[PDB]
């Protein structure tokens, strides 16, 4: 009787919510970019990680780069509860493209843990 | 694979910071009035393969109306928007929707009722039934805490493409790449950056 | 290169146009967006419509020949009358002509329903114009050529369709009512023979196109017409049985049937039932034999959304309802009519079954609509048994949950449908629950949606039945969580058994020893990690002590003390998990359970022992930030002492007078804390700019003095005794916030001073009349000066500011008669500088206070300040009025603009104003303020519109003063106005129409 | 997530 995503390579890290802006130079405004899971994602072929970020309901990629070991991540003068940095490569939108972001987080504890995992992860990078 | 769609309302309902919420994510504090229209390509990706909005978002104040009627030729899905913080932007649903219909006589018509994030309410739930009789599609939003404001183009998408169970998928992410005499325009840019405030901190997130 | 066509000195290049069309339409980018500009340019030309009919006779490009028409409408809608009589005549031609030619060209006709489409609307506005009095002969010629040609003949019902919309459905305030009611008695004088045309088409067939725009001008004519036309022919008989068989006419036909449903029909002809009867019955006939029967599962058949499936059990669904809602009481007796009756209410509750949210509120409306009747209605409910029963299976199962509309609409529909049969509600909600236990219905969602339904229906059982059956569904729960493994499943249902219990006081009063039981199993939650649990559990526990708190309160039989003794000695120990915001959740609802001691000895003893904690950290605080200054610095610090006052906020929020002693205790404390956190504050902005306040340093200092004002505008709001507020509270409140507001820079400005200011006018204004110049002088000035700029900055304090002066006006007008005359001057400009605002926050109050304000100038009487308020001021308020009232800008403000304009007309036609409002050289010495007032207003609009002619001004104020006691009539005349002013030569006598 | 306590209570009436 007959009966009748490009991420999936890898390994989560890290996972946290967030609002991630992007800094428009131009008008001198944060400008946000996209709200949802952030997330750590070590490639377990080259070990490399990375943050990939998607928005909420449409799952649109508002961040995809590498964790370089050459980032800093700066306080806001406004908040005690987000990061800021320069980016020399994100393709979220397509072609890589340099960015200055900023990301923020629920509380301040869980913005000193991102800080901790990204530090962890650039040591990863480091090799 | 493109769809024509219009956007239409009294002016200030949120029409342009809607459409600009799902282009950039950014969420537009100011007001400025659109002039006749701005067209925005704008795609989603589906279960079904990607589906491409043509949105032209048109202007709500009547001095600044354009060509009003004549933006609506061979559109083939449109929303209508008004404001549920302001009464008169509901009254005026059922004269956008004529001229719409005028023009385009058998199209999937979104009525949306925006700025549900304010607490004023002044649009109550209750009242809004003019599209029951029009078939119309009706959803609360906000493009301010982005309540629902991805519902007005996934039934549309359902509609036009003829799949009740198509669904908005996870675009592929591809892997990024590995990254000079610029490392004092950069320090420039960030010190600007750093002193700065993020808007709403007062947000929960 | 594409500018070219904006040049009118030479001949426009048709082939040029239809490139910047097409670059439009179908191009894209720059190019299209250039292209956009050109054409809106182009348009916007004043004499673009004289070049009209060189593109709708030259151009091949169906979206020019649109443009077109949108350029010759514009003209027919604002400058038709001003227009060269061989103009009107030439334009009406062509119109015709050109949409004769469509017509009999078949590949045209089917091609271009757009143009066509748009070139029928045009006409109509033609009719508007020219018809009856300069066409008597349109409708007659219309039924003439109809009968030629096909073609013709349907585009003649898109005319007809088009026309009675504009004249019926979309005609008030877009002409005046002299010019509706005109058209309106036009078409009514010769529908006689329009409607003949119709049913001839309608009758004989059979062209599907042509019948289905007949039907659809038949459901505009239905808006109107009297009820003789549906119910004196044989059209019923036509739409109820042969449309609806066909589904190209099913859908328009359905929709004819539904607004027939509510035609104005005489109730005592026996006749006409039968009509009304007959034409539902073969609906449903045709229903259940072409479409579906009543078995069919239309949640699937929506779901498939398989063509128009969707739309037509959405128009299904309208009918049934429209009908049944109106006319049910017509089936009920008749037993020959029982099957029919029931039917109609399967398929509705087949369709109630669909997934559509918008579509079951529409149902739901019906249901509630019906159980209503049944529960108050004698010898009915019998009748519907069956249909109740599947409904309580259909409500329960499809419960939202509570937080809120939906919910509500679904509870009373449900609470009528137990009182009508308990006995079965109880046994589908066992039943439902047994489900959830075997696993066959078991999910997340399910058991919550039970639950829901489960307590949506408390208090409609007998208390004896309540009791068992509350007892019956937390058992079956208790055993559901044992079942389950894993923290999330048994928290899912854990948090359901607290959420019936909660909906179930009536129950928890009569069982002390479970009632505690509760209260004591939502502490133990208190200190559970799992996501969600805390907030259950304080959620839980205030909403049960609102309902139940005088069992917390007295002396239980069994008992020693009072319980609130008891939660109040293991508050730390209860509390020591929780967030901020939890902990004063349980503080607000210890302070509802101390209010209904009415010993006040022991009311404030129990006050003093709940506030224990935050009054001994608050005690070491000031003693330590008074000594050290610099402690504030500290985040900590600011944090520990916003929570403090916060905690005392949420206690007197639900205590009112009765935190009067616990105020007391911290008051002066608190205030000279305010007065060192502004310092800081100002100390911060001096050092690092305005930046810093965005600081988390500044904003934790000013939410110290938000949450202070905020506390103190909480008991002010809420005290009975007001001579100690004013006696103790307000002068020392009023120093500590007036001059810190005033002498810091704007953005260090707390709008919440205003808040908490039009609180203290709002209870205690009239008792402090140098307080509240006080608080003018303050904050009256610099507030202004904050947002007089643009209509954007500063909103917060915008708002508040029009809401103080609103009640200060309201409750110590004194306080502006004693502003000197340059300050009383910008109170004026900032009442109507409050006009102009589209946020209508601000307008509302703009216009009431203007309204108060006239109102208390009138009430002095015939004095000196009266006087030269109105020798100064009334011609700059009536003016101002009048410019929100014409700029379609503020067309929200409408009704308050009106109210206010009338008051002020009256104001002179009933000779209240004493002085001449003029001087003496502009006008001869007698000249009433009547005289006066006429020919200001006729010289102001003659310089604001002067597109108008004497006459219209002349009528139109003649109308407006004479009605300036008849407020909807002045309104009308108004609306009259606003229409007149978009157009050239409207007619003077359009202001007689009341 | 244990409510013996609530079971008790409940068999006491
Ligand atoms: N609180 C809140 N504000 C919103 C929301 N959406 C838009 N706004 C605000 O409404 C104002 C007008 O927005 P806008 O997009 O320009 O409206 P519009 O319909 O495009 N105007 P127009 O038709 O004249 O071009 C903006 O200040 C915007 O921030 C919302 O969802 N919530
Ligand atoms: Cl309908
Ligand atoms: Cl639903
Ligand atoms: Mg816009
Ligand atoms: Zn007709």
């Amino acid at each position: 009787f007959e009966p009748v995503t490009m991420e999936e390579d890898e390994e989560v890290l890290y996972k946290v919510r967030a609002k991630l802006f992007r800094f428009d130079a131009d008008a001198k405004e944060w400008k946000e970019r996209g709200t949802g899971d952030c997330k750590f994602l070590k490639n377990k072929k080259t070990n490399k990680v990375r943050i990939l970020m998607r928005r909420d309901k449409t799952l649109k990629i508002c961040a995809n780069h590498i964790i370089a070991p050459e980032y800093t991540l700066k306080p806001n003068v406004g908040s005690d509860r987000s990061w800021v940095y320069a980016c020399t490569a994100d393709i979220a939108e397509g072609e890589a493209e340099a960015f200055t972001f900023a990301i923020r987080f629920g509380s301040k504890e869980n913005a000193d843990k991102f800080k901790e995992e990204f530090e962890k992860a650039q040591e990863i990078n480091k090799k | 694979v493109q769809f024509k769609l219009v956007l239409v309302g009294d002016g200030g309902t949120g029409k342009t910071t809607f459409v600009k919420r799902h282009l950039t994510g950014e969420f537009e504090k100011k007001y400025v009035a659109t002039l006749g229209v701005e067209v925005h390509p704008l795609v989603f990706h589906t279960n079904r393969g990607p589906i491409k909005f043509n949105v032209w978002d048109t202007a709500g104040q009547e001095k600044f109306g354009g060509l009003r009627d004549g933006y609506y030729i061979q559109a083939q899905c449109a929303i209508i928007m008004f404001d549920v913080t302001s009464r008169v932007t509901y009254k005026n649903v059922p004269n956008w929707h004529r001229d719409l219909v005028r023009v385009c006589e058998n199209i999937p018509i979104v009525l949306c009722g925006n700025k549900v994030d304010i607490k004023d309410r002044k649009v109550k739930a209750k009242s809004i039934v003019f599209h029951r009789k029009k078939n119309l599609q009706y959803y609360d939003i906000s493009a301010k805490s982005n309540y629902n404001f991805e519902k007005p183009f996934l039934w549309l998408a359902r509609k036009l493409i003829g799949d009740p169970n198509l669904e908005f998928v996870a675009m592929p992410a591809l892997a990024p790449p590995e990254v000079p005499a610029l490392a004092a325009q950069y320090e420039h840019d960030l010190e600007v950056a750093q002193t700065t405030a993020l808007p709403d901190e007062d947000d929960d997130l | 290169s594409m500018e070219g066509i904006l040049d009118f000195s030479n001949d426009l290049d048709i082939a040029l146009l239809d490139q910047v069309v097409s670059t439009f339409y179908q191009g894209s980018g720059v190019q299209q967006k250039q292209a956009q500009e050109i054409l809106t340019k182009f348009q916007d030309n004043p004499d673009a419509w004289q070049k009209a009919d060189q593109i709708l006779q030259f151009s091949t490009n169906p979206q020019s020949k649109f443009i077109a028409l949108s350029i010759l409408d514009k003209l027919i809608t604002r400058k038709w009358k001003l227009l060269p009589n061989d103009h009107r005549i030439g334009i009406r031609n062509f119109v015709v002509g050109m949409i004769i030619s469509m017509c009999q060209d078949d590949e045209v006709f089917k091609t271009q329903k757009n143009l066509i489409n748009k070139s029928d609307l045009t006409l109509v506005q033609i009719l508007k114009q020219e018809w009856p009095q300069n066409w008597p002969e349109f409708i007659p010629e219309l039924i003439g050529s109809s009968s030629s040609s096909v073609n013709v003949c349907e585009n003649n019902m898109i005319v007809l369709k088009l026309l009675s919309e504009e004249v019926f459905d979309f005609s008030a305030e877009q002409m005046t009512q002299a010019k509706a009611l005109h058209l309106k008695n036009s078409m009514s004088k010769e529908f006689e023979q329009i409607f003949k045309l119709c049913f001839q088409v309608l009758e004989q067939g059979s062209s599907s196109s042509l019948i289905v725009a007949t039907l659809e001008s038949l459901l505009r004519y239905l808006h109107w017409i009297p009820y003789r036309y549906i119910y004196e022919t044989n059209i019923l008989e036509l739409l109820s049985t042969k449309f609806m068989t066909s589904p190209d006419t099913r859908a328009i036909t359905l929709k004819c049937l539904t607004e027939v449903s509510n035609l104005k029909i005489p109730q005592d002809n026996d006749l006409i039932k039968r009509q009304t009867v007959l034409f539902f019955q073969n609906t449903l006939q045709q229903i259940a034999t072409s479409v579906m029967p009543v078995t069919a599962d239309l949640k699937a058949t929506y779901a498939n959304a398989n063509g128009n499936d969707q739309s037509f059990l959405q128009d299904l669904a309208m009918f049934l309802t429209t009908y049944l809602a109106r006319n049910r009481a017509l089936l009920e007796s008749d037993e020959s009519l029982r099957e029919l009756l029931l039917n109609a209410h399967q398929y509705l509750i087949q369709l109630s079954k669909i997934e559509e949210r918008e579509l079951f509120k529409t149902t739901l409306d019906y249901w509630h609509n019906l159980v209503a009747d049944l529960f108050y209605e004698p010898l009915k409910k019998h009748i519907y048994e069956e249909i109740c029963s599947q409904l309580r299976l259909v409500i329960i199962e499809n419960m939202v949950r509570p937080e809120i509309q939906l919910y509500k609409s679904e509870r009373e529909v449900l609470v009528y449908l137990t009182h009508l049969n308990v006995i079965d509600t109880e046994e589908i909600m066992i039943s439902k629950l047994a489900r959830q236990i075997d696993g066959s219905e078991w999910s997340w969602h399910n058991i919550n949606t039970l639950s829901w339904a489960i307590g949506s229906i408390s208090g409609t059982m007998s208390e004896d039945t309540e009791k068992r059956f509350v007892v019956t569904v937390i058992k079956d729960l208790l055993g559901l969580c044992e079942q389950k493994r894993g923290k999330d499943n048994k928290a899912v249902v854990a948090s359901d058994i607290m959420y019936v219990v909660g909906q179930y006081p009536r129950f928890l009063k009569a069982h002390w020893n479970f009632l505690r039981t509760v209260i004591l199993k939502l502490f133990e939650f208190m200190h559970e990690t799992h996501e969600g649990v805390q907030d259950m559990a304080c959620d839980t526990f205030i909403k049960i002590v609102q309902k139940c708190k005088y069992h917390f309160v007295i002396q239980q039989p069994r008992e020693s003390e009072p319980f609130i003794q008891t939660i109040i000695r293991d508050i730390q120990k209860t509390t020591a998990d929780l967030q901020p915001q939890q902990v004063h959740t349980f503080y607000k609802a210890c302070g509802i359970i101390i209010s209904e001691e009415r010993s006040v000895a022991e009311r404030n003893r129990l006050l003093s022992d709940l506030m224990q904690l935050p009054n001994m950290a608050w005690d070491t605080i000031v003693e330590q930030s008074t000594a050290n200054p610099t402690l504030l610095l500290d985040s900590e610090t600011v944090k520990i002492i916003a929570n403090i006052i916060k905690t005392n906020v949420a206690v007197c929020t639900s205590m009112g007078a009765d935190f009067y002693p616990q105020l007391g205790h911290i008051y002066y404390n608190m205030l000279q804390l305010y007065r060192a956190v502004s310092s800081m504050i100002s100390a911060q902005v001096a050092a690092e700019g305005l930046i810093a306040t965005k600081t988390p340093k500044v904003r934790g200092l000013r939410t110290i003095k938000k949450e202070i004002l905020k506390l103190v505008e909480t008991y002010i709001s809420k005290a009975r005794n007001l001579d100690d507020v004013v006696k103790v509270l307000v002068e020392p409140l009023l120093n500590a916030v007036l001059e810190d507001y005033m002498n810091n820079v704007p953005d260090a400005r707390d709008a919440e001073v205003l808040n908490c200011m039009t609180t203290v006018v709002e209870k205690v204004g009239h008792m402090i009349p140098q307080g509240v110049i006080l608080i003018l002088q303050s904050v009256f000035e610099c507030t202004l000066d904050m947002i007089n700029k643009d209509f954007t900055e500063y909103p917060e304090h915008r708002v508040e500011f029009y809401k103080l002066l609103k009640v200060i006006n309201e409750k110590s007008f004194a306080a502006f008669l004693e502003l000197p005359p340059a300050a009383f001057k910008l109170f004026v400009d900032a009442i109507c500088w409050a006009f102009k605002h589209n946020n209508r926050d601000v307008e509302v109050n703009g216009l009431q206070i203007a309204l108060d304000l006239v109102k208390n100038i009138e009430r002095m009487g015939n004095v000196p300040f009266a006087n030269e308020f109105h020798k100064n001021y009334f011609f700059i308020f009536v003016s101002e009025t009048f410019f929100v009232l014409t700029d379609s800008d503020h067309k929200s403000g409408f009704s308050k603009q009106a109210l206010l304009l009338m008051k002020l007309i009256s104001l002179v036609y009933d000779n209240k104003i004493s002085v001449p409002l003029y001087q003496e050289a502009e006008v001869p010495q007698g000249t009433s303020n009547q005289v006066y007032l006429s020919q200001y207003l006729a010289n102001m609009l003659s310089n604001a519109f002067p597109h108008l002619t004497s006459e219209q001004i002349a009528s139109f104020l003649s109308a407006l003063t004479k009605q300036c006691k008849d407020l909807v009539v002045f309104k009308g005349t108004l609306r009259d106005f606003l229409v007149q002013i978009k157009e050239v030569g409207g007619d003077p006598t359009d202001y007689l129409f009341a | 997530f244990e409510m013996t306590e609530f079971n008790q209570a409940l068999e006491e009436i």
